[PDB]
């Protein structure tokens, strides 16, 4: 989330500071849109991480109703984003991509 | 010879800057266009301006003077 | 002609957000009717039986009628010959046919004004500003000379003479007259054809501005007396170890 | 579907409540509304405007473009 | 992403599919014309002239 | 006071909900044809400009 | 047990309004929707009484309309009114179009196709709904979608006719539009009930845009009382424009009386209609004029099959709103396109708008999200 | 069974004993001597029907296409040279023109002045686009059928 | 899996007609019921489609009724007739009440 | 409706022309007397 991508990303960071995600401290990961894929992809998630994601995605309610946000310092660190799903997702990625490779067989 | 801003305050109010302004050019097209002889124009403008402006005022007076 | 007059806001004694009218110009209007405007006029969706509250009374209204021929209805008489009409009796508009009118002057048809207010465009100027501005035409034009001069008007050219200015005089109660009272009671009794209520509904609008505010706040309230303690909330993620 | 009970897994985590009566309606109401107010608006505000700039600036200048167009001239 | 159904075998699918398809094609095509009996087609069916 | 307004007007009133109710129309009333009066006077200071036309239609 | 939970039709009931466990998150772009039903409601309601006088007949047209007004008292209210109203109803509708884009909302297939139907069924119910009164201005144009009644190749002649009654619009129509109303509106309403359990099915979205399980709590209280709110700011609104002016929003070619000579300068839609003809006479020729017309929706169709972002709020996509609130400009740009009459400036002016239409929408707002897309880079 | 049903139940719609008859109902003697215009009430509006001069047909003709308010050679309206057929009401604001008057041998709208041409062509006044032609068929030589 | 299982407005419609359970026993005593329906959209059907000519005018009363059957071919069938079809109605209703009574339904 | 019914084209035509329609006016109002058309009803009689 740093300046190319406080920019670009920062329409994640500097504008999602704009457009929210990041400087409400959102899951990069999280923000996918929910697909089938995405679905059974958070399935096979890890734990702690479903926990964390968990605090994180209610919090956002929260603070949304709220219509607030967390400190800005509260806002999430730049950068320094574990990007969780991605070696789960991409995983999955093949995976949809095998399912649809011998599928293309 | 009743209270007519219609005609009473057309003399006081039409006495208007503005107003003799368009006077200006308005008589001036008048002769402008009159000594044209087969023309189409009626220069009708500047006699709308005009209308516009003694309105304009007009109702801005003649009401609260009419009664 | 072509080149709208925007015209004038006349402050109308009723272009207040609520305002009021006086009548019997209207009466004046019955005899702008009886001569000025409904000569060639028609309010023809006018009733009597409508004005009867308005100015009149039981009486004023009542001969107010039987001072006019109905032309009754047929007894066994087919054809149906004259009345001194009823309140029930309607506000008996001019020549029948629209050749008629086409004839009346040459062509122009000579509409009805119930709604023309309402109806035709513009507002009470459309009288004040363009048929009080029958005026002669500037320069480099001529009607047929069917085309009278009004130049605020839609060809500058027409019809119309102040009975003010020359005047067939009536005030009753008396006074000098001018156009607006049977204009904007041609307005009125055209809105008192369409908004009397613009009386009666007015006053209704004035309780709506206190429901609201009072109950808006109310409303709103209990909405934050439900929703308030949602919140507040405090729920705690405190993952075992 | 949904209802509740085959609803979704939430494990380790807490709550806590309040009897509505507690509070008051408007706390910090008009303090609190606050450039936290102009904090979404204003916040937002950028984002919005273009657009509607492009408007006003339309419909005056068109408005402008044909008005004037309907204006007469000599010859 | 075509690509899904394009392949030999879905091509071979199609190749099935094709003379039904023909066939559901044509109960369409005549149904029209039945429905309808448009003037437009309807001209060349002799005998189903009707005057 | 105001307590037993809350309270009482809860307990001797809000309490029973029937009784709330009854209150509810109670003021139904009242209310109804207050506002209907000084409704009417609102619109009264308004104007003067009809049906006080009688006097000065002279009241026949 | 409860009966909350026993009775059968409750039992729908509770599973529709009341034990309907909903997103908590939820945002204010709710209201609209049960105001459009109240105003549905309502809608029919007033129709209804106003049915209960009105006479839609030919000679009765302005003359009933009298009855129905210069008689009608509250006629006045009701009429002038609730046909206010109605204008109300499609302002929340272009609206709550917008809540679904801005929500992007279109993840639900036969919840968006079901408001299509919605969509050009509440275009025409209204307009033969609408033109009901037969007004001037609903008379001369009454000529003109008469005159749309004949588009097609080989057809319209005899199709105008047949939609038109014959050789032109007539009593025919009174008679068969006056109707085709009649029938419309129910015909929303069990569309309604449909698209609702449609809903209840998938649940819905939320304005988080995240998977709602988390949080939900019944409309009751809190979407109801909402909900309530929401109510008494339409009878603002309503009760409002209704109450004060009612006439602001009026085009005085109605009240004149249809005049069937008369063909006179105007021939303008409803502001609810209004978007539309200036896209009508946008074009030169015919069905691309109409193709255009049903492919507005249909283009939002296809904008759920142009779905393409991997996130689905544009809250989190800011160039995306851009688009957004830009798309709005072309919009109530395209109104104030309409809003002139035939023009020189105009002429290019919506002549590109509609460019952006299928730019802003069909190119710049999906090669947006593309470029929005590329950015996310996540 | 179905076929039947449906299709009278479409039939209902598509026009009617009524509506039919009065619609293309209308014929035409040859009474009307070169020079006259008649005049017909057909449709609920003016149907006019105008017997027409070798001069009447050679000015027409001469009229230039390219600088007409509402450009369209006269030879393409009528089917006949000798006989124009048009509706009588004025493409302005709906008054109804004169026959033969007004300054260019056609007809007269004494209303805003509304000029037309022996075709139907708007040669002078506001009138926009010019009076606009039916459809007809001629009959035999002396039957001309409108509509 | 089936659709006929699966679509949801169709998990109503089999619920409804389709994979409908039902008493295998069962009697003539039905077929009225459909037929009500039939006849109430048929109802519908040709009211509307009645309606469409109709006009419900006070001059035009038996004026318009000429128009709607003087003038209207099969508004001669249609009107008449699916006017007839209203009584039908009405004897399919009766009936169906009988249906009930020496069913003795009343249980529901 | 009799046209089809008995006589023919000109023997129902002439059929109504042979009556005087009483027609409409022109300019005429009053209006006048015509032929009348197949499409002129069945003119029924004494009014009142
Ligand atoms: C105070 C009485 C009258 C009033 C208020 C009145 C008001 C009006 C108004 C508002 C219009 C329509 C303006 C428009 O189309 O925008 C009109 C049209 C007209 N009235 Fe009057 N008028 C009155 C008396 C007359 C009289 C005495 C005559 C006979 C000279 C007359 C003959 C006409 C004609 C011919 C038109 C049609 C104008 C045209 O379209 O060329 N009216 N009038
Ligand atoms: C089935 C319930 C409805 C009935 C019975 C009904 C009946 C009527 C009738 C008789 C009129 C003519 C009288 C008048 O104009 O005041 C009318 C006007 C209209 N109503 Fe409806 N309608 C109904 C539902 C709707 C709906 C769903 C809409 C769409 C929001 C709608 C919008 C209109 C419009 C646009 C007009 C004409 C404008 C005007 O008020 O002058 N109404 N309706
Ligand atoms: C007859 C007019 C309509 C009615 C009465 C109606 C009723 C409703 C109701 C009651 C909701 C509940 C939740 C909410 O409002 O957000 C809803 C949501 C929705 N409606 Fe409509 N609607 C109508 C027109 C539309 C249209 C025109 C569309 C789009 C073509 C649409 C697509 C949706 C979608 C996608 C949702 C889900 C919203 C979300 O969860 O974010 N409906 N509607
Ligand atoms: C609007 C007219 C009605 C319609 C459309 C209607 C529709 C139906 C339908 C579709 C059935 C399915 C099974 C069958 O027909 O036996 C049914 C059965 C039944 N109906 Fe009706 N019905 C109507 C009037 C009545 C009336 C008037 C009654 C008695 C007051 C009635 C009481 C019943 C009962 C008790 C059954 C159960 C029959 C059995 O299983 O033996 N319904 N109806
Ligand atoms: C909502 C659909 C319906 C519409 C639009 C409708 C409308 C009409 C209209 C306009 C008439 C007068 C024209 C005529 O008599 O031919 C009529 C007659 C009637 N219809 Fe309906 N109606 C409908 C449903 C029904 C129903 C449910 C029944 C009850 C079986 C019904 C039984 C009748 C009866 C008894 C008459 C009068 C008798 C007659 O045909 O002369 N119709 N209807
Ligand atoms: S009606 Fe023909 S010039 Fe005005």
């Amino acid at each position: 989330v740093s300046a190319s991508s406080k920019w670009l990303e920062g329409i994640r960071k500097w504008y999602y500071n704009a457009a929210g995600f990041n400087k409400l401290g959102l899951m990069r990961d999280d923000t996918i849109h929910e697909n089938d894929d995405v679905k059974e992809a958070i399935r096979r998630l890890p734990e702690n991480l479903y926990d964390d994601r968990v605090f994180r995605i209610k919090r956002a309610l929260d603070l949304s109703m709220r219509q607030q946000i967390l400190p800005k310092e509260q806002w999430t660190k730049y950068e320094e984003d574990k990007f969780y799903l991605e070696p789960y997702l991409k995983e999955v990625i093949r995976e949809r991509k095998e399912r649809e490779e011998w599928a293309k067989k | 010879e009743l209270v007519d801003p219609l005609t009473t305050v057309r003399e006081q109010c039409e006495q208007l800057e503005k107003c003799v302004k368009a006077r200006e050019r308005l008589e001036l097209c008048d002769e402008r266009v009159s000594s044209r002889s087969q023309t189409e124009e009626d220069c009708t403008e500047e006699l709308f301006d005009f209308l516009h402006a003694r309105d304009h005022c007009v109702a801005h007076k003649l009401f609260n003077s009419l009664k | 002609s072509d080149l709208e007059l925007h015209p004038p806001s006349y402050p109308w004694s009723h272009r207040g957000l609520l305002s009021s009218l006086d009548h019997t110009s209207i009466r004046r209007g019955f005899q702008v009717y009886k001569q000025v405007c409904s000569s060639c006029h028609s309010m023809d969706y006018v009733a009597y039986r409508h004005l009867v509250g308005v100015c009149y009374t039981e009486d004023e209204a009542k001969a107010l009628a039987e001072e006019v021929e109905v032309q009754d209805g047929p007894n066994e008489d087919g054809e149906m010959f004259m009345r001194p009409g009823k309140l029930s009796d309607y506000f008996p508009k001019p020549y029948p046919n629209p050749e008629a009118a086409r004839a009346a002057n040459n062509g122009a048809l000579p509409p009805d004004l119930s709604y023309i207010v309402r109806a035709r465009h513009g507002g009470e100027d459309y009288v004040f500003s363009l048929l009080t501005g029958y005026c002669e035409p500037p320069t480099g034009v001529s009607l047929r000379e069917g085309l009278y001069f009004n130049p605020y008007f839609p060809g500058q050219a027409i019809g119309m003479a102040p009975p003010i200015y020359n005047e067939v005089l009536e005030f009753d109660d008396g006074t000098p007259a001018t156009m607006s009272q049977v204009a904007k009671d041609v307005c009125t009794f055209l809105r008192w054809a369409a908004e009397p209520e613009h009386d009666h509904r007015k006053r209704m609008g004035l309780k709506m501005l206190l429901m609201m505010g009072l109950l808006l706040p109310l409303v709103y309230a209990m909405k934050r007396h439900k929703w308030s303690v949602l919140k507040s909330r405090k729920l705690a993620y405190r993952p075992p170890k | 579907g949904r209802q509740f009970g085959h609803l979704t897994r939430v494990r380790h985590v807490i709550t806590y409540s309040l009897s509505p009566f507690e509070q008051r309606a408007f706390p910090h109401y008009f303090s609190k509304g606050i450039p936290n107010v102009l904090r979404r608006t204003r916040a937002c505000i950028l984002r919005v405007a273009p657009p509607f700039v492009v408007f006003y600036l339309v419909y005056t200048w068109g408005t402008q473009e044909f008005e004037k167009s309907k204006r007469k001239n000599p010859a | 992403m075509l690509t899904r159904f394009l392949g030999p075998r879905y091509r071979q699918l199609a190749r099935n599919w094709v003379p039904t398809a023909q066939l559901w094609g044509a109960v369409g095509a005549v149904g029209l014309v039945w429905a309808t009996d448009w003037r437009l087609i309807l001209d060349w069916v002799p005998y189903i002239n009707g005057k | 006071a105001a307590p037993t307004l809350t309270a009482r007007l809860y307990s001797l009133l809000f309490r029973r909900t029937s009784t709330f109710a009854l209150t509810i129309v109670v003021g139904a009333l009242f209310f109804e044809r207050a506002f209907d009066q000084g409704a009417d006077a609102i619109y009264e200071h308004i104007n003067e400009g009809k049906l006080w036309k009688h006097i000065k239609h002279k009241y026949e | 047990i409860n009966i909350r939970k026993t009775h059968p039709l409750m039992k729908i009931v509770n599973n529709a309004f009341i034990d309907l466990p909903a997103p908590s998150n939820i945002s204010s772009w709710w209201n609209f929707g049960s105001l459009l039903g109240i105003c549905l409601i309502l809608q029919i309601l007033t129709g209804l009484f106003l049915a209960m006088h009105y006479t839609p007949d030919t000679t009765t047209a302005f003359s009933s309309v009298t009855h129905i007004c210069r008689d009608v008292n509250y006629g006045w209210i009701i009429r002038y009114m609730h046909a206010n109203g109605a204008s109300m109803f499609f302002i929340c509708l272009f609206m709550h179009v917008g809540r679904g884009l801005y929500y992007g909302s279109y993840t639900f297939l036969e919840t968006w196709n079901i408001g299509v139907i919605l969509l050009f069924a509440t275009m025409a119910t209204a307009f033969m709904g609408y033109v009901l009164p037969w007004g001037q201005m609903s008379f001369w144009g009454a000529t003109v979608i008469t005159n749309l009644l004949s588009a097609i190749p080989y057809i319209g002649t005899n199709l105008v006719e047949w939609i038109w009654g014959g050789f032109s619009v007539d009593k025919a129509t009174l008679t068969r539009f006056f109707a085709f109303h009649f029938i419309s509106p129910f015909i929303i309403a069990a569309l309604a009930m449909v698209h609702l359990l449609f809903l209840h099915e998938t649940g819905s979205n939320n304005p988080t845009g995240i998977p709602s399980d988390t949080d939900k709590i019944p409309f009751h209280p809190y979407y109801t009382i909402k909900d309530i709110l929401g109510a008494i700011l339409l009878i603002l609104i309503l009760m409002l424009l209704v109450l004060f002016t009612p006439d602001l929003l009026g085009d005085p070619d109605n009240y004149t009386p249809a005049n069937p000579l008369n063909t006179p300068p105007h021939i303008k839609p409803e502001w609810y209609f209004l978007f539309a003809y200036a896209i009508l006479r946008s074009i030169p020729n015919k069905l691309g004029g109409v193709l255009a017309l049903i492919l507005s929706i249909l283009v939002l169709v296809l904008m759920p099959l142009l779905h393409t972002s991997k996130q689905r709020s544009m809250m989190f996509r800011p160039i995306s709103q851009c688009m957004f609130w830009i798309l709005v400009a072309d919009l109530l740009t395209l109104t104030w396109i309409g809003g002139q009459p035939v023009e020189h400036p105009y002429i290019i002016i919506g002549q590109l708008a509609s460019i952006m239409y299928i730019l802003l929408i069909m190119v710049m707002m999906p090669v947006a999200s593309i470029i929005e897309n590329n950015l996310l880079k996540w | 069974a179905a076929k039947n049903v449906v299709s009278q139940f479409v039939s209902s719609m598509s026009a009617s004993a009524d509506v039919l008859a009065m619609s293309k109902i209308e014929i035409k003697l040859s009474d009307i001597p070169e020079g006259k215009n008649m005049a017909f009430k057909w449709r609920g509006k003016p149907l006019f029907v105008r017997h027409r001069t070798k001069k009447e047909i050679d000015q027409e003709a001469a009229v230039e296409v390219s600088q007409l308010r509402d450009p369209q050679h006269d030879l393409e309206r009528v089917k006949k040279p000798e006989w124009v057929i048009l509706i009588g009401v004025c493409t302005h604001l709906g008054c109804v023109p004169i026959a033969n008057a007004g300054d260019f041998g056609g007809y007269y709208c004494p209303c805003h002045g509304s000029h037309y041409d022996a075709s139907g062509r708007i040669r002078k006044g506001p009138a926009p686009l010019n009076l606009e032609v039916p459809s007809y068929e001629f009959t035999s030589d002396d039957m001309v059928i409108v509509g």
